[PDB]
């Protein structure tokens, strides 16, 4: 059906690629690679993290809360007196 | 020099060339079935020899 031989049809866009023998596989690791990543996780940063770090708020408050509402058993005592 | 040619010269000098070398291909269109160039890399040596 959907073979290779075929599918959607374009007209002369020409591409060109090595053996992969020819070529290291890892080219300019440093110069380039790190800088990438650096670059992509900026660009994820602060759309990812704000809501963790919502969540963390509120997971520090429940825990921290519900000590008060347990562990600050002495309250209900000093209440009774 | 052509009746010095042998069976294992041929399969001797055929291998020296074409044997898991690497291929250099040029493909005019349309083109899209072709294998991509792993595939015929890949395509220039048997797992059975
Ligand atoms: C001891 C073992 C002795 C072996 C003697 C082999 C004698 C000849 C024979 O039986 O068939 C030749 C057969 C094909 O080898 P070939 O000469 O490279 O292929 C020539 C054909 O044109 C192959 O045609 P092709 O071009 O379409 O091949 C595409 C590709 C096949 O694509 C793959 O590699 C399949 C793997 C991807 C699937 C993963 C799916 C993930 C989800 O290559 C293979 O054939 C890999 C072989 C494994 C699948 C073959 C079907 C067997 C059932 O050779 C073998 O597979 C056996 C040798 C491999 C290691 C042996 C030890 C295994 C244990
Ligand atoms: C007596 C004779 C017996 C001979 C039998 C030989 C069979 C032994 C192993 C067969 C397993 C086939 C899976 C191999 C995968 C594979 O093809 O890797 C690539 C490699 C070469 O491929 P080409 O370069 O394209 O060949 C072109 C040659 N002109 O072929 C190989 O044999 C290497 C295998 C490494 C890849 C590993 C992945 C294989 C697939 C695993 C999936 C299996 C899932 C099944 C789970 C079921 C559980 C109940």
């Amino acid at each position: 059906g959907r073979e290779f031989g075929n599918l959607t049809r374009m007209r002369h866009v020409i591409s060109y690629s090595l053996s992969p023998f020819e070529q290291r596989a890892y080219p300019h690791v440093f110069t380039k690679g790190i800088p990438n990543v650096l670059r992509r996780i900026r660009e994820s940063f602060f759309r990812v993290v704000p809501q963790f770090v919502v969540f963390y708020l509120i997971y520090t408050w429940g825990t921290e809360e519900f000590e008060r509402s347990k562990r600050k058993n002495p309250a209900a005592y000093e209440n009774d007196k | 020099r052509i009746a010095e040619v042998d069976a294992s010269v041929v399969r001797e000098i055929c291998s020296k060339y074409i044997y898991d070398q690497c291929p250099a291909v040029a493909g005019y269109g349309p083109i899209e079935q072709l294998p991509d160039y792993n595939r015929i890399r890949s395509g220039m040596f048997w797992l059975r020899f």
